[PDB]
């Protein structure tokens, strides 16, 4: 038994002008798996002609390319779509460009209706989601959470089977027994209790942390990161002025993800992330209970040999792609891809990041190439263990083929740990920070206190109606509400109080990180090795007056976390009053606040907080359009963006380390969801 | 920083007729690594001749065989001795047989002096310890703990290096700097702070539980078990009245040793004991920091291949042995080694045990065989990873942790090997018919409630004497030896009481058993009894009288049947002897696990466990088991009722049975390595 999560949403008034657009957008996301002839968009899609409206798109080459591709024929409907399939990616890129270069919202809406009427549902939904995220005229509009757009990618096969059975039966035949199978009928809705994957899916005791790696928002964060910065889009059209910091963002995001995963492993007593050899076999078994269009996901055994007859070529490429990088480390200063690279300079980070993502920016200076390869794509194909075939119309889906399910596979963490190890080998070049840059003359942190740190499991409900196929009557009048109620990790509110002394009155920036204290072997971790495992949790500014100062920062005001998203019904309810969930418009790309702390234990799990105070400097001018994600001009992860070589010279009076303990209240495990346990 | 261990010793008056033997024994164990010409035993041994006193030994063939082997020549002094070395095993067995059959204590003392003067020190000490444990006229005296007789087998190389440096320097050149390196000079003695092995020795995060597997009490318990029931000795001499239960004992002890170990793995989040295949690379490595006579112990590299050509023969034998047992399981009833065996009968356990130990009792009905091979010895040799040249050549051996019973429990492979053996034995056990309700249900007795006080564990400093590890000078031998004391953290638990409420319709004598076991497995799921019956550890076993109505039973952990107190140091033994008293537990309770190791620690600072309480009717043991009353409480098999597989758990939901969920907490430092100068 767990408490039910109820919390009012902090909403904000929406501009009336955008109201209509909001409506239309939602209308295009309803039952996207099916085409309803009676809907308004159907006639527009069946009658719209892009060529006749070629003047309505700013760029003409995009229209010509899209028409040329469409003449050849796009993929059929009711087929699995993945961005890692070359032909499908080629088609969806053209569709997205056509969406992006539409003159106005009317043309974009017409094109979206046409795409939904004629094109594959998966490609349409992907392109429409990305375009709505990126289109300027749609900026400020609320989108449904990814787990409500692709429910089948965020729930296991048993719950979906129960939902499909209910849909086929159009209710319960013997309702008084459904309770014993985790199916509750109430308030014109059906609630399905769900468990997380167990040892059958995960080996080597990994299932102990299934509540974290299978969390809906944990994967939605990665999907949002992919959508905001997609590898196949140029920096100008995706990020704007932060184009030279793309590699920094890549490294920072992946390092933070791996650090949080390592913290969870330590909390569950699983140790460090294993390393593997390509010419040897992977030692991470995975048996996902996931399906799309009833097609099972690929399964990998415990001892899988990565180098087989049908993979040699890919293997070779991977190996080469690594060795070349090592050669660069020996050269230091070189010329690659028509770009001069100097590894002694920190800015080179950008190049490095792009090199390890094989994004378009890496090839912006060389002529348009028809020979395309990607290290990450080949690594994902090798690790997925799916059968290899030369036929383009037959694929076995894998968790690594979708950004919605990538984080469910440990191989993802191992691969990106290898990549970040290479990047840190590169980072070894950089000169360590000096005292003059670190010491804050006339500023000393006297004390730091933190309230009790508590974690627990609470029931959370999310709408999963899009996974089923509706009948004509349901489409015409109304469909039932299939709601998944599952346990999720959460933490109670806590406050951090910092007592500082400074006789000089000045502006300053305060950063707060959380990190581990002991490794898997039970020994303390020196800062010279723990600098890569620290997770930034807070980053803000404050004005210090002469004398004593006491700063109280609440967990609800941390910069790098948001609140939970809400269901579509509440979105419509608020829209009827001219309001939108503020956190679904503001800070909708950040991690949820419920995942801030790792799950604790009854006795308590030890961790530490790092508090850093340094001088403030305003962000640059041309950085003005993006002054909602940054607070100063320092690199992301400062001061831990480069290796710490001597802890003695790093510590300063304006830095503080504190040891804390995280406790658990209520049930320690999340599987107590039976009728007899409620 | 940790507190210091202070405890009172349970003492009993020593028989005045045994005041002479005790001293004598304690005189022959002083600096046993060296021979002092000024001692009486030196002259006695130098002048004593075995053959001239052939009439002083009950058996004559023993003397003849010993004389023949001695003429052939024994191993030279100053060499590593192990019972697994065949020639050394034969020589030491002959010497022990000569010791045991001595008609009187005087002849035994003369023979011991002769052996110390003329024979290898290791063989002498081993045989003398065994004989003192087994001789009839030595029953009642106290022997020093194994870790004080073989300090080098219970400490790491760093502390031994420090002790050797201090001995060579005859003190500290600069005393003020001693504390910064963990050496304290106080009260005419030198205290050395000792750590446990770290990740260099153990992989896969197993070092977390080093404190448990390197504990002196754990290895001393294993060595005591070996000494009391040697595999090469006949059961009749070892156990007279209950010889037929020998195999059962073999099953009961190991099943316990693994279970506790498994529990510790659950406390540190390490999971289940791995299983391995002989014909595949071994994945568990081991780098012991142990040395004997400055010879390093063998190191097993990770991914070591066990089926190389050099070992192939051994491998085959191993495999064959296993195969044979499986074939027996298909036969059910058969005749092996001229013994009729029926596996449908629980008694057959005896044979099974013997079969997996390759002990003497297995070959008692067949003519004396010059050909003999042991499954356990071959497996130990294969897993030791010592160079094959060491095995082939007789005058040279590289020691391994599996070659000594004082260090076997340090190696992880021991647990896996014996887990495989116990898996075979449980596959055999599947034959037995499960206990019925009629035998499990005690009509008229219902347990109302079971309460337990707070269960707390903590580390505390423990001091033990390691003077025997060094070689002393002539002046030290003459006047007095130096005192080198090793101070190390050790696990311990605070006292707690179990209170049981019982409602009885009638008055009668009953037997109460208390077991401990785990609740969740490595994957975090509850363990059903069908799989958890093997994981329960028997804590208490005692009789009681129930009167009609309500009754309350308060049982203190300091009274549990299956646990003992910590052994006392040699100086305290002398102090008590001067006052005519001896430690009772070291006298007759040394074959039981220390009480300090009852509860696990837990790395999360809180660990869930379960206690099982069962009450059943009392029946006195058969009369012939009269001289074993102190160790048998009733006629039930050891481990009852968890001695056979549980098939239908709802048979154990009886009124006279109770399952309780409990939690164990940790007080103070979670880790034992905070023992530096600046942390103290
Ligand atoms: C059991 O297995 C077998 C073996 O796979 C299956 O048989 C396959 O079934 C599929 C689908 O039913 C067939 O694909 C369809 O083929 C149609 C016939 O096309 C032929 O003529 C056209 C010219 O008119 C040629 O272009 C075709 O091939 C040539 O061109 C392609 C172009 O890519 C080249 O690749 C070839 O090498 C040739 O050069 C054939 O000769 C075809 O009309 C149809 O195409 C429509 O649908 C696709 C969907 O992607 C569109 O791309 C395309 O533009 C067409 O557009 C239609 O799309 C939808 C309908 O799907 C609607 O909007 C409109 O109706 C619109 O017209 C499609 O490609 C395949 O050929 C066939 N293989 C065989 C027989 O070997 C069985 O289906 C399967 N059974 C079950 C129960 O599972
Ligand atoms: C470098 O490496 C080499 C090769 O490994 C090594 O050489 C070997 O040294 C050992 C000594 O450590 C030698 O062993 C001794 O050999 C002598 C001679 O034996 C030969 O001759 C006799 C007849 O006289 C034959 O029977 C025999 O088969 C040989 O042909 C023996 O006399 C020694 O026996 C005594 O010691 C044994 C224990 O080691 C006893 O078992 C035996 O009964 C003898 O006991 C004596 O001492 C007792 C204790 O004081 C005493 O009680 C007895 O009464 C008696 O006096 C011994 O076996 C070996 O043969 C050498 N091998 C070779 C090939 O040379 C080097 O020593 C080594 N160097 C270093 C520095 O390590
Ligand atoms: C750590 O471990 C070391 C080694 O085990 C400990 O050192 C030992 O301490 C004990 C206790 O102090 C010693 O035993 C005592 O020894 C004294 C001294 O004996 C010497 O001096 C005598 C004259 O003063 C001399 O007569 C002795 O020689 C006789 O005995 C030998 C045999 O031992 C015999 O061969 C000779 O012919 C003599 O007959 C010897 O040179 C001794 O006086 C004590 O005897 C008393 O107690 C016994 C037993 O109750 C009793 O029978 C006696 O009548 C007398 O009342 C006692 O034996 C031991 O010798 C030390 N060992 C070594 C190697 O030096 C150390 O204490 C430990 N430290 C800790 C635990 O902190
Ligand atoms: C779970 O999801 C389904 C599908 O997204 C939700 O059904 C949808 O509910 C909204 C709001 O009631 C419907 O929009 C409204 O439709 C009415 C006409 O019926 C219109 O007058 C309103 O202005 C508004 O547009 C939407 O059509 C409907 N979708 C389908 C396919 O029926 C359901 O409410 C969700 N349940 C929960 C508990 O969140
Ligand atoms: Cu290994």
């Amino acid at each position: 038994g767990y408490p039910l999560f109820n919390n009012n949403v902090k909403t904000k008034t929406l501009d009336p002008n955008l109201v209509n657009i909001q409506k239309k957008v939602l209308l295009l996301l309803e039952n996207w798996k099916q085409v309803d002839p009676d809907d308004e968009y159907y006639k527009i899609g069946k009658e719209y002609n892009i060529e006749a409206n070629i003047e309505s798109y700013t760029n003409r080459e995009v229209v010509t390319e899209f028409l040329s591709l469409y003449k050849t024929g796009f993929t059929a409907k009711n087929q699995i779509f993945s961005i890692y399939y070359e032909n499908q990616a080629l088609e969806v890129r053209a569709l997205y460009r056509l969406f992006y270069y539409a003159k106005d919202f009317e043309t974009f809406y017409k094109t979206a209706a046409f795409a939904r009427v004629w094109l594959n549902e998966g490609q349409f939904i992907y392109a429409f989601y990305i375009a709505v995220i990126h289109r300027a005229d749609t900026r400020g509009i609320v989108l449904p959470a990814p787990y409500e757009i692709w429910p089948e990618y965020f729930v296991n096969s048993d719950v979906l089977a129960k939902i499909n059975r209910i849909q086929m039966q159009k209710g319960l035949i013997l309702p008084e027994t459904a309770q014993y199978y985790g199916v509750l009928a109430k308030d014109n809705a059906y609630y399905f209790y769900a468990n997380y994957s167990g040892p059958w899916t995960y080996e080597n005791n990994e299932n102990l942390l299934s509540y974290f790696i299978e969390d809906v928002a944990w994967n939605s964060y990665y999907y949002y990161f992919h959508s905001k910065l997609q590898f196949w889009e140029k920096g100008e059209n995706a990020i704007g002025p932060f184009k030279e910091r793309r590699g920094e963002i890549y490294y920072f995001i992946y390092q933070q993800i791996l650090a949080r995963y390592y913290l969870e492993r330590l909390s569950n007593g699983l140790g460090e992330i294993p390393r593997f050899n390509w010419n040897d076999r992977l030692q991470a078994g995975y048996y996902p209970l996931l399906t799309t269009h009833q097609i099972p996901f690929a399964q990998r055994n415990g001892d899988y040999y990565l180098a087989n007859d049908d993979n040699i070529e890919d293997i070779q490429f991977v190996d080469s792609y690594e060795k070349t990088f090592l050669q660069f480390l020996q050269k230091g200063q070189f010329k690659a891809y028509k770009q001069e690279v100097d590894l002694y300079n920190s800015k080179s980070v950008n190049f490095v990041g792009n090199y390890w993502q094989a994004n378009v920016d890496l090839y912006e200076k060389v002529p348009q190439r028809n020979y395309l390869r990607s290290y990450e794509d080949a690594a994902r194909r090798i690790l997925g263990a799916a059968p290899r075939n030369s036929y383009e119309n037959l694929n076995v889906p894998t968790a690594l083929d979708f950004y919605q399910t990538s984080l469910r596979d440990p191989a993802f963490y191992q691969l990106y740990a290898k990549i970040l190890d290479f990047i840190n080998q590169y980072k070894e070049y950089l000169e360590p920070y000096t005292q003059d840059v670190l010491h804050f003359v006339g500023v000393k942190i006297n004390d730091v206190k933190v309230d009790k740190l508590v974690t627990y499991f609470e029931y959370f409900d999310w709408n999963a109606t899009n996974a089923v196929y509706l009948s004509e009557q349901q489409l015409d009048t109304g469909s039932p509400s299939y709601i998944v109620r599952q346990p999720r990790l959460n933490n109670q509110p806590f406050t951090v109080t910092i007592d500082i002394k400074s006789d000089v009155e000045s502006e300053a920036v305060i950063k707060i990180f959380i990190g581990p204290k002991y490794d898997g072997n039970g020994y303390p971790i020196d800062l010279e090795n723990n600098w890569v495992n620290l997770v930034e949790i807070d980053w803000f500014t404050h004005k210090l007056t002469s004398g004593q100062n006491k700063i109280e920062r609440k967990s609800e005001n941390f910069f790098w976390f948001k609140e939970d998203s809400v269901s579509v019904s509440k979105i419509y309810e608020l829209l009827n009053n001219g309001q939108v969930p503020r956190y679904m418009i503001e800070k909708f790309l950040l991690l949820p606040r419920r995942l801030l702390l790792p799950r604790g234990t009854e006795g308590g799990v030890p961790f530490q907080f790092f508090v850093f105070v340094y001088p403030y400097q305003a962000p640059y001018k041309e950085w003005e359009p993006m002054k909602e994600f940054v607070v100063d001009n320092k690199p992301f992860g400062y001061p831990f963006d480069r290796p710490v070589t001597e802890s003695y010279y790093f510590t300063q009076p304006n830095m503080y380390f504190k040891d804390v303990y995280i406790y658990q209240e209520g049930e320690e495990y999340p599987y107590y969801t039976s009728y007899w346990s409620q | 920083g940790y507190p210091q261990y202070h405890y009172d010793v349970e003492t009993r008056k020593l028989d005045p007729s045994l005041l002479n033997i005790q001293t004598k024994v304690l005189s022959l164990l002083e600096n046993w690594k060296q021979v002092n010409p000024d001692d009486e035993y030196y002259k006695i041994g130098k002048e004593y001749n075995v053959e001239a006193n052939m009439e002083s030994y009950t058996n004559r063939e023993v003397v003849t065989e010993f004389l023949s082997l001695y003429k052939a020549g024994f191993i030279p002094k100053n060499e590593v001795f192990s019972i697994f070395y065949e020639n050394q095993a034969l020589e030491v067995i002959a010497l022990y047989r000569l010791f045991y059959y001595a008609k009187d204590f005087e002849t035994f003392y003369k023979t011991a002096a002769f052996a110390r003067v003329w024979l290898n020190e290791g063989q002498f000490v081993y045989a003398f310890y065994l004989a003192v444990i087994h001789r009839a006229d030595t029953r009642g005296i106290v022997l020093p703990a194994p870790y004080e007789i073989w300090p080098e087998y219970f400490m790491n190389s760093d502390v031994l290096s420090k002790i050797y440096r201090i001995q060579m320097q005859k003190g500290l050149i600069i005393p003020e700097q001693g504390p910064y390196y963990g050496i304290l000079s106080k009260d005419n003695a030198y205290y050395f702070y000792a750590n446990y092995s770290g990740p260099l020795t153990y992989e896969d995060n197993e070092n977390l539980l080093s404190y448990f597997i390197e504990d002196i009490g754990w290895n001393s318990y294993y060595y005591y078990f070996h000494n009391r029931f040697p595999f090469w000795e006949n059961g009749e001499q070892l156990i007279g009245p209950l010889k037929e239960r020998r195999g059962e004992i073999y099953y009961y002890v190991y099943q316990k040793i693994l279970a506790r170990y498994y529990l510790e793995r659950l406390a540190n989040g390490l999971g289940e004991i791995p299983r391995f295949n002989w014909l595949d690379k071994y994945q568990t490595s081991y780098y012991p920091l142990l040395s004997s006579y400055q010879l390093p112990f063998a190191q097993r590299n990770d991914d070591y291949y066990l089926a190389s050509g050099d070992n192939i023969n051994d491998i085959q034998f191993i495999d064959t042995y296993e195969k044979t047992f499986l074939q027996l399981l298909q036969k059910g009833q058969f005749k092996a080694y001229k013994q009729e065996v029926d596996l449908y009968n629980s008694k057959s356990i005896n044979f099974v045990g013997n079969y997996w130990q390759s002990n003497a009792d297995l070959y008692e009905k067949v003519p004396k065989r010059n050909y003999w091979r042991s499954y356990e010895a071959t497996a130990r040799r294969v897993l030791g990873a010592a160079p094959r040249s060491s095995i082939n050549y007789e005058n040279m051996n590289i020691p391994t942790a599996l070659d000594f019973y004082q260090t076997s429990l340090r190696d992880p492979a021991f647990y896996q090997l014996y887990a495989k053996i116990l898996d075979y034995i449980n596959e055999y056990k599947e034959y037995l018919e499960p206990y019925s309700q009629d035998v499990l249900h005690y009509v008229g007795v219902k347990i109302n409630d079971v309460k337990v006080d707070k269960l707390v564990t903590y580390f505390e400093y423990f001091d033990w004497n390691a003077t025997n590890a060094v070689y002393l000078s002539e002046q030290q031998l003459d006047t007095v030896s130096p005192s080198y004391i090793v101070r190390q953290p050790r696990l311990n638990n605070k006292p707690f009481t179990v209170n049981i409420d019982i409602k009885s319709d009638v008055e009668s004598e009953v037997v109460v058993k208390i077991f401990l076991g785990p609740k969740y497995d490595g994957n975090g799921l509850p363990i059903s009894l069908e799989d958890n019956w093997i994981n329960f550890i028997e804590l208490d076993w005692f009789t009681h009288k129930l009167t009609s109505g309500q009754n309350k039973i308060a049982r203190k952990s300091e009274e549990f049947f299956f646990f003992k107190d910590d052994s006392v140091s040699l100086f305290k033994i002398y102090e008590l002897l001067s006052n005519g008293q001896v430690p009772s537990y070291m006298v007759d309770r040394y074959i039981y696990l220390p009480r300090r190791l009852i509860l696990p620690r837990g790395t999360q600072r809180g660990f869930p466990l379960q206690l099982f309480v069962v009450v059943y009717p009392y029946q006195a043991p058969v009369k012939e088991w009269e001289s074993m009353r102190q160790y048998i409480v009733d006629n039930k098999p050891f481990g009852y009722p968890f001695d056979r597989p549980v098939t239908l758990p709802y048979y154990f939901n009886q009124p006279n049975m109770y399952f309780k969920d409990v939690y164990v907490y940790q007080e103070g430092e979670q880790y034992p390595y905070y023992n530096s100068y600046w942390s103290q």
